[PDB]
């Protein structure tokens, strides 16, 4: 069987603050 | 939207400022971008390639 | 054979590979620590980030 | 050196000039960094291949 992941598994990429931003 | 030709202009400046600092994180094939890095990690002959 | 001539003996070869991330630090050099001074204009070193 | 040991250290305090002071070495090439400053600075890993 088969599913849908829709917007999940998104991950902060490094142990940096970012804030009010948005990064590539 | 009748304003564009002003919020185009503030636009354009907005633009050329981000564009002048985001160029300061480019390496231009140094070995870092950020300049306290080439100078706590090297000497004076091997820094000032860089 | 230990009559080699230099080219050919055995050499002991050591790479230390360094890597600082965008991450804490774990290994570091011999150098004092002191106290934190706050609202001063202060040079600073945190790590090696000069 | 088909077979190399890679010796990782971490956790750790190291003075680079016990080893970059000896006459004991032949060679000590080092690339991103100076021996002088490798007492000036920290990293997240070190690995001795
Ligand atoms: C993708 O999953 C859906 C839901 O199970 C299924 O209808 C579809 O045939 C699947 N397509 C592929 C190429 O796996």
């Amino acid at each position: 069987a088969y599913t849908n992941s829709f917007t999940r598994g998104v991950y902060y990429p490094d142990k940096v603050f970012r804030s009010s931003v948005l990064h590539s | 939207s009748a304003l564009g030709k002003l919020q185009d202009v503030v636009n354009q400046n907005a633009q050329a400022l981000n564009t002048l600092v985001k160029q300061l994180s480019s390496n231009f094939g140094a070995i870092s971008s950020v300049l306290n890095d080439i100078l706590s990690r090297l000497d004076k002959v091997e820094a000032e390639v860089q | 054979q230990p009559t080699n001539g230099v080219g050919y003996q055995p050499y002991r070869v050591v790479v230390l590979s360094f890597e600082l991330l965008h991450a804490p630090a774990t290994v570091c050099g011999p150098k004092k620590s002191t106290n934190l001074v706050k609202n001063k204009c202060v040079n600073f070193n945190f790590n090696g980030l000069t | 050196v088909y077979a190399w040991n890679r010796k990782r250290i971490s956790n750790c305090v190291a003075d680079y000039s016990v080893l970059y002071n000896s006459a004991s070495f032949s060679t000590f090439k080092c690339y991103g960094v100076s021996p002088t400053k490798l007492n000036d600075l920290c990293f997240t890993n070190v690995y001795a291949d």
